[PDB]
């Protein structure tokens, strides 16, 4: 029934760039609708609050602009973006009026600016096979799979065995770790494991599949670089059952 | 004393005008306070009392949003209500809402209030159990289901026992010198008695506060005359209230009928007769 | 001090 | 500050009760909320309450005390699942502000520990390895490395649910031969007992 | 529908005495629905400079507005209240009696 979408959910764009986040209400009217930022932290910054049709409230002196050019349809704009621009923008409606004056959030819209598109990598992805020892000690199998040296460190890591997507067994570094801490524009790693049965793993019909979505440059970005430009691509490894 | 806070909304739609026209008023007992009109420019809640504009900018952009929410839900309020009564896109319609609490002279909860009308006439109002609907007609029964659904007397009975009674209790602070004054109204009478057999006495109440008096007319004893001529309590427009009341007497028998005015800032009730 | 909760529309 | 909580982490054992606390500086508030948002996605309503007292839904009890200026969570049996920033918010002004979060690290019971830490060689070379420290308990914590080109992990949870099996897990690597998985980890490791394999 | 005839007063905030600037106030209460043509007249002239109350209402939903000017009373000079609404079948006027 009552639903809030907002779109692009990840963006990478350079200073000076020009943005526009869309968020849309359905299976309500008249809402109360609010554009929050997190950044810096947790806890959310009203940015906009709009009571309703072309009417808008910006709530802090800003580089930012919203509108609402239809009852269930709310936009948020730059001509040209900061880098103090970075963090999570957060859609949210309230029923008309001041009811409880729940909040329904979208799902948000995780946006990166950078002041040189010239430090985006994609991952590297390499899968690692389970230890006989730890099969022979446990009758349990660790897949380990590392994605290296992708920047900046919005990445989606996900196991796939026999091309379905799995969630028991699987646990995914929480954070990436900057693989030269003492440098700002560092690149990242993330190490997942996924355990399985040692019989699962033995079985050799079964494919196990590391697959890291990696959020970077679009079609429309300059790129001055030899390499090939690194936009928002998916870069997976494999490995099959070993009886042996 | 007793004293008392409310809101009071106005919503009037206005058909290729664009538009409905918004007003909301805050009172303390006899004293506007606070007033919201969407036709002026600030398009802010605005003080209408001195000693409301201690209150800081958080306030204002506090009550100034609030008020355009409730300004929003009366305008889907009109649209739903032509729908419920069948009405056509050509009419002037109005709602009203009003809503507050009352507290003693120990400053603590006696009662909360919250009504509606539409074109004049009972919608739904909120019974004093905080918790009950009187709902006038079948499309106010409508509402009554839909509020019951979602606990509204539940959030009102906390606004009203709670956050209202303790911000009316920071106004009569706040404001002590005006909201706690009590201005004892200067008396006098009046003899225009143009009759043959019949004198008409008229006993004056001027520059009084709060609003609240009686205008007792009395004879020899009994203490009554079912033909009193009182007109309504009107404003001075300086924050204090005028009042008189009239009775038809012989114009022999002047001085045997006394005019009883009660107010809270007198020490005792007074008690005038004609003199010459 | 408004209501901030309990104002629904009809 | 309008709406203060404490940042944490807060560590709770799996099983017992977290205690979430928050409080808010306007007298103007009329209802208050906990939010729960996992890393990476929005904010999801826990509970709201605008009456004094206690309210109950399952594992859950906020409490709100208008005259202290409070509101409190309360999670009955905490799970590692809860692990979770929980942001505490006031309706007020006409619109909710936010606390600034307190995160809730619920450490998972393992019941039946064996620390050990093996070598997986990768499926496309033997040559790039990666050490995994694995099964210790909830006490064993792990520290970033003393050296540059070694890389090391936080722990984590992983759940084989139908098994009824939880396991703790850190992974170290570098990009030299000079590493050995013998003495990858520069922290407090269990002691004779953690099982190191003869490759 | 209910609509609601005006109430109708016409009076000094003071005690009238020539040559003391006054306020004259015309107060209508008791009407339904709010719009209300309300002027004040000096000798059956409009007076230009007339503000009024922010509109508020009693208990039974009927509207009330104060509309006042400052004037300084004469011997001479007639002031009185034009009052038009829905349900006046033409306007009202009610002359300001110096003792009423």
């Amino acid at each position: 029934s009552q639903t809030i979408h907002q779109w692009p959910a990840t963006l990478v764009q350079p200073v000076g760039s020009p943005l526009s986040l869309e968020c849309t209400v359905e299976g309500t009217s008249n809402p109360n609708l609010y554009w929050y930022r997190q950044a810096a932290g947790r806890g959310l910054q009203l940015l906009f609050y709009s009571v309703g049709i072309g009417q808008i409230s910006s709530e802090v002196p800003q580089n930012l602009s919203a509108s609402r050019p239809q009852d269930r349809q709310f936009i948020l704009s730059s001509k040209k973006l900061l880098l103090s621009d970075s963090g999570f923008y957060l859609c949210a409606w309230s029923e008309t009026g001041l009811g409880t004056g729940e909040l329904f959030f979208g799902e948000g819209s995780r946006l990166t600016v950078l002041e040189d598109l010239k430090n985006v990598f994609p991952p590297e992805v390499a899968v690692f096979e389970p230890s006989e020892a730890e099969i022979s000690h446990t009758q349990k199998a660790t897949l380990v799979c590392l994605a290296t040296g992708f920047y900046p460190d919005h990445v989606e890591l996900s196991w796939w065995v026999n091309g379905k997507e799995v969630h028991s067994g699987v646990c995914t570094d929480p954070q990436p770790l900057k693989e030269q801490p003492a440098l700002n524009d560092s690149r990242y790693a993330l190490s997942s494991r996924l355990r399985v049965s040692a019989t699962f793993w033995q079985d050799p019909r079964n494919h196990f599949r590391c697959q890291v979505q990696f959020y970077g440059l679009s079609e429309n970005d300059e790129w001055t670089q030899d390499r090939a430009k690194p936009v928002t691509q998916i870069v997976s490894a494999e490995a099959w059952g070993r009886a042996d | 004393g007793s004293h008392s806070m409310r809101y009071f909304f106005t919503s009037v739609s206005r058909p290729g005008r664009g538009e409905p026209r918004f007003i909301a008023v805050g009172y303390v007992d006899d004293t506007q306070f606070v007033r919201f009109d969407s036709d002026a420019a600030s398009q802010r809640m605005e003080p209408r009392a001195p000693w409301i504009e201690q209150e800081g900018p958080e306030y204002w952009d506090g009550e100034t949003r609030k008020v355009k929410a409730h300004s929003q839900t009366h305008r889907v309020d009109l649209g739903t209500l032509r729908g419920y009564y069948n009405q056509s896109e050509a009419g002037s319609h109005t709602v009203q809402r009003m809503y507050g609490c009352d507290v003693g002279s120990d400053w603590r909860f006696l009662r909360g209030y919250h009504q509606y009308a539409y074109d004049g006439k009972d919608y739904i109002a909120l019974k004093e159990d905080l918790r009950s609907w009187t709902a006038a007609d079948m499309a106010a029964q409508t509402t009554k289901h839909k509020w019951e659904a979602a606990h509204v007397a539940e959030q009102l009975r906390a606004y009203l026992e709670g956050t209202c009674v303790e911000w009316l209790r920071r106004y009569l602070e706040n404001g002590k010198e005006t909201l706690q004054r009590t201005d004892a109204p200067k008396t006098h009478m009046t003899h225009h008695a143009v009759s043959d057999h019949e004198a008409t006495l008229r006993c004056w109440a001027l520059s009084f506060y709060p609003a609240e008096i009686t205008l007792t007319w009395q004879r020899d004893g009994e203490d009554q005359t079912q033909d009193t001529e009182l007109v309504e309590t009107r404003p001075a427009g300086d924050g204090t209230f005028q009042k008189w009341a009239a009775v038809v007497v012989p114009s022999g028998q002047e001085q045997r009928y006394t005019c009883h005015v009660q107010h809270e800032g007198l020490p005792k009730p007074l008690t005038l007769r004609w003199e010459p | 001090l408004l209501l901030g909760i309990g104002i629904l529309v009809l | 500050q309008e709406v203060e909580q404490n940042s944490g982490p807060l560590s709770v054992p799996e099983g017992a009760i977290a205690s979430l606390n928050c409080t808010y500086s306007d007298r103007g508030s009329q209802s208050f909320f906990w939010y729960r948002q996992y890393s990476g996605k929005s904010p999801e309503l826990i509970m709201f309450i605008y009456s004094n007292g206690d309210k109950e839904d399952g594992r859950f009890t906020a409490q709100l005390n208008k005259a202290s200026q409070y509101v409190s969570l309360l999670i009955r049996d905490s799970q590692p699942s809860d692990s979770a920033t929980y942001l505490c918010a006031v309706n007020v002004a006409g619109k909710s502000t936010f606390g600034d979060g307190t995160t809730l690290t619920v450490k998972p019971n393992i019941q039946n520990p064996d620390p050990a830490v093996y070598q997986l060689r990768d499926s496309k070379s033997s040559d790039k390895s990666v050490c995994l420290f694995t099964d210790f308990d909830s006490q064993t914590n792990v520290s970033q490395s003393k050296d540059s080109d070694v890389y090391i992990t936080d722990k984590c949870v992983l759940d084989m649910r139908s098994m009824d099996f939880k396991s703790n897990s850190a992974v170290a690597w570098s990009n030299k031969s000079d590493f050995a998985c013998a003495n990858a980890f520069n922290n407090s490791i269990i002691p004779e007992d953690t099982f190191f394999p003869s490759p | 529908m209910i609509q609601r005839t005006p109430k109708i007063q016409v009076y000094s905030r003071h005690p009238a005495e020539n040559g003391k600037s006054n306020f004259l106030n015309c107060y209508v209460s008791g009407f339904h629905p709010s719009d209300i043509e309300v002027d004040l007249l000096k000798n059956g002239e409009r007076i230009e400079k007339v503000e009024h109350s922010d509109l508020s209402f009693s208990k039974d939903w009927s509207f009330y507005l104060l509309y006042y000017t400052e004037f300084t009373p004469t011997e001479k000079d007639e002031y009185a209240c034009r009052v038009n609404h829905v349900t006046l079948s033409q306007p009202k006027i009610v002359k300001w009696d110096r003792d009423m």
